[PDB]
């Protein structure tokens, strides 16, 4: 098949700040990818951003009852489905689970790879450090970045490229907003 | 405990 | 900011698709089945504590559609730029064998949210308990995707995920054994 496509998307996007005492409603266009109008409540008004969504921005901007009930969207809208998924979604916190490995970059030689791999938690942002007889180990650290599953969980795998020496004990730190202390395990040859 | 939707416009044809 | 919730809508033509989605923080809430007018909550915990009208949101697919074949004569019939996606396929939990686990395979950056992708063990294709995600948004306004296996891990197997999309020469294997 080798028909042209062609390819319209809608994004009606609800920004908070701090729970809802700052709340953002924005109501986007797009042809493609290229957004063409928008909405913007901080600006009360339809604005086009391209020359080809210039007819749209005017358009809407004369209907009385559409801007009003464009502008109660923050309320109507935003805050009311805050409120409604806040406990599941807000409020979600998935503790991670940390396990220590070794492994290699190029086969049948030695371990020169130490793996911390956090697996299964919720949200996202995370600090994971490595540690090596309890001092910091900030020099040849390779990662993941950050994973999204797809399945409402995170997952990152911070590597550690050294070669373990007998009596050195290496520690993965693990911070995480649903964690009251840092989360570290060990590992030693 | 019912998510409501936000409404799509029209454009002038 | 904080927390964003993205209702996400597309239509595609000619192949006449459409999708109705929520988004929160990149992840998503629900799906309305365009087929069997239903919502689809991600998890299944989600139905419990909210409730969401199918209804409703055939009636912005339907002015999507409408809005399409206005932009597509004002464009003079500008087709869209197809975009390559990346693939990468790795596994929900660390590996142990006779263990049970989950390969993922994460489809990224392309447009237009069309897609042939196929898992295969040892190049025999396997649809045993496969699931996936509808076409997720991306905030460059692109589509990302998820395929999901469950597995048991074993040294004599070898799994990977092919991929197919308009904008690649050639359906794009990506590979995963132990
Ligand atoms: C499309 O065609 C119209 C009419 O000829 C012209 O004014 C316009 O510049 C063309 N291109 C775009 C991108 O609209
Ligand atoms: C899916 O397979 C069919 C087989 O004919 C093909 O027409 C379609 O283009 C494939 N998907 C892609 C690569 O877009």
């Amino acid at each position: 098949d080798t028909r042209p496509r062609f390819l319209e998307q809608v994004k009606h996007e609800c920004h908070f700040f701090n729970g809802t005492e700052r709340v953002r409603f924005l109501d986007r266009y797009f042809y493609h990818q290229e957004e063409y109008v928008r909405f913007d409540s901080d600006v009360g008004e339809y604005r086009a951003v391209t020359e080809l969504g210039r007819p749209d921005a005017e358009y809407w901007n004369s209907q009385k009852d559409l801007l009003e009930q464009k502008r109660a969207a923050v309320d109507t809208y935003c805050r009311h489905n805050y409120g409604v998924g806040e406990s599941f979604t807000v409020q979600r916190r998935v503790y991670p689970e940390v396990t220590v490995y070794p492994a290699k970059t190029q086969p049948l030689q030695h371990h020169n790879l130490l793996v911390c791999s956090v697996n299964g938690f919720y949200p996202g942002s995370i600090e994971v450090r490595w540690f090596r007889n309890g001092q910091e180990e900030k020099t040849g650290v390779v990662s993941t970045g950050l994973i999204q599953n797809g399945d409402w969980t995170f997952q990152t795998l911070v590597m550690l490229e050294t070669v373990p020496r007998s009596g050195e004990v290496y520690t993965c730190q693990v911070e995480h907003p649903s964690l009251t202390s840092p989360l570290t395990v060990e590992w030693r040859a | 405990e019912t998510v409501c939707p936000r409404t799509t416009q029209q454009s002038p044809e | 900011e904080e927390h964003v919730i993205i209702q996400a809508e597309f239509y595609l033509n000619p192949d006449q698709s459409g999708e109705f989605m929520f988004d929160f923080d990149g992840d998503e809430i629900f799906h309305v089945d365009m087929a069997k007018k239903e919502t689809v909550w991600r998890l299944e915990e989600f139905g419990r504590f909210a409730s969401f009208e199918a209804q409703g949101a055939l009636a912005n697919i339907a002015v999507d559609k409408a809005n399409l074949e206005i932009m597509t004569k004002r464009s003079n019939y500008t087709p869209i730029t197809n975009v390559p996606p990346e693939v990468t396929v790795l596994t929900n939990s660390p590996v142990e064998l006779r263990e049970p686990n989950v390969l993922i395979c994460f489809i990224d950056k392309f447009t237009p949210p069309v897609v042939n992708v196929t898992w295969l063990r040892n190049g025999k294709p396997v649809t045993t308990g496969v699931s996936e995600t509808v076409f997720l948004p991306r905030e460059d306004h692109l589509f990302r995707k998820f395929h999901y296996l469950p597995f048991l891990p074993s040294t004599e197997d070898v799994y990977d995920c092919r991929v197919e999309h308009w904008g690649l020469d050639e359906p794009l294997l990506k590979h995963w054994e132990f």
